[PDB]
């Protein structure tokens, strides 16, 4: 197990960013990466043993401590807008080096200004009755709208329970604006059911968006509400 | 390490082999080729090594001709969940290793083959007012192409395929909104 201190993170310009990444593997080798469109994955830093550490491919800007042999960590001394990536980190055992074993990322948004945050606004779309009547499906749909950063996660629930069965969900947003360099984004889902399924108003239907924003430590001064890490979701039960 | 190349980008049909070839010129003797594979969200995944010979294992096969200067990775009967970027990697492995150059791999896309075609546009009403509504495109063939909106202040998804697992039941679909409530359904993605 490769474990990273953060799933997703806002960070002013200027400020100092630290992202962990963990082992208890006792490996000798650990590994930072970051992944851009069009860029592939590009290789940051590494480090052999405890201690030790050397520049990869794109080490400007960035710079690393091995004080333990378990956390490889990153340091940003001074976030800039050209860091928000996703960050990758691996690790792997000096005889086996060739044999990274990843973690999961962490995507890192900087932005110069936080008044530009806004959290996503959800709403869930009924099925239609021609679909009923044509298939009998019933695909719902969810929106997630209004939101920057890119920083969401859209989940359906069923009667409280978590489903995956009939889910497509949007593998990227779109721009609400796409000629405005800081729109806000948009996301689709799709949840696709039985039509008697639908049909039963016992059942309950949840989009749920988890959000990644502000935290207690951001300042925030606008009257609208404090675009903090929040969920935020929309529902509907089924009709006959 | 010695330098790969190998295409940017691949398309497929659920239930076929998929080869992927790269190519490595200037390998040397203590070079071996390895492949990882990265799903979306997840960082890559070691899955298959070679150095001269023929390998399989449950995830691939690896073809290595004999002057070793290209690979083939097959992939057997891809499924939608294989739809990810493919990496080849030429160096020295074990104690041995450096680093790798990952580059940006082979971007695979899995398409479905749809058994019952059935297409059709619907339009869905708000649950909480039906004030607003989306416009579903469903149920078309895979080769169908969805175009992006032309006009600003319309929203067009990309095609999202949905698995009916208990059904063996998939489905192509895409979204489209305004937020103009004169927005017509019967056109938006035509």
């Amino acid at each position: 197990k490769v474990t990273q201190s953060s799933r997703y993170l806002v960070k002013r310009t200027g400020e100092k960013v630290f992202l962990e990444c963990v082992q208890d593997m006792d490996h000798e080798n650990m590994f930072w990466y970051r992944q851009d469109p069009g860029l592939g994955l590009r290789l940051i830093y590494f480090s052999y043993d405890v201690k030790m550490k050397e520049k990869g491919d794109i080490p400007e800007g960035y710079s690393v401590s091995r004080e333990k042999k378990e956390r490889f960590s990153l340091i940003l001394e001074s976030a800039s807008t050209n860091q928000t990536s996703m960050y990758l980190c691996a690790s792997s055992q000096r005889q086996e080096g060739d044999t990274q074993y990843f973690g999961p990322g962490t995507r890192l948004t900087v932005l110069e200004d936080l008044k530009n945050v806004f959290p996503p606004e959800v709403a869930v779309f009924e099925p239609s009755e021609a679909e009923i009547s044509h298939t009998q499906k019933a695909t719902l749909v969810c929106l997630a709208t209004g939101f920057y950063p890119d920083h969401v996660e859209l989940s359906w629930w069923v009667n409280g329970k978590e489903v995956h069965s009939g889910v497509c969900t949007d593998p990227q947003p779109l721009k609400e604006q796409p000629a405005l360099n800081d729109s806000r984004y948009a996301l689709s889902s799709r949840l696709r059911v039985s039509a008697t399924f639908w049909q039963n108003p016992r059942n309950h239907f949840r989009c749920q968006v988890q959000f990644y924003g502000l935290s207690e430590n951001d300042e925030w001064t606008q009257d609208r509400a404090k675009p903090v890490t929040q969920i935020v979701s929309a529902e509907a039960w089924g009709r006959a | 390490l010695a330098k790969t190349t190998q295409p940017i980008s691949m398309d497929s049909y659920e239930g076929q082999e998929v080869n992927i070839t790269c190519s490595h010129n200037n390998i040397a003797t203590n070079d071996y080729i390895t492949w990882y594979q990265q799903f979306p969200s997840q960082g890559p995944r070691f899955i298959i090594q070679g150095y001269k010979t023929k390998v399989t294992n449950e995830v691939a096969s690896l073809f290595i001709p004999a002057d070793r200067k290209s690979s083939t990775l097959s992939l057997p009967r891809v499924s939608l969940s294989d739809t990810a970027v493919y990496y080849c990697l030429v160096g020295e492995i074990l104690d041995n290793f450096n680093k790798f150059y990952f580059g940006s791999g082979t971007k695979l896309n899995v398409k479905p083959n749809i058994q019952n075609p059935d297409p059709a546009v619907y339009q869905l009403r708000d649950s909480k007012s039906s004030d607003k509504s989306v416009c579903l495109f469903t149920d078309f063939d895979s080769q169908t192409n969805v175009s992006q909106s032309k006009d600003s202040d319309v929203y067009i998804t990309d095609k999202c395929v949905l698995d009916m697992r208990s059904m063996d039941f998939k489905s192509n679909s895409a979204v489209a909104w305004s937020n103009k409530s004169d927005f017509a359904c019967a056109n938006a993605f035509n």
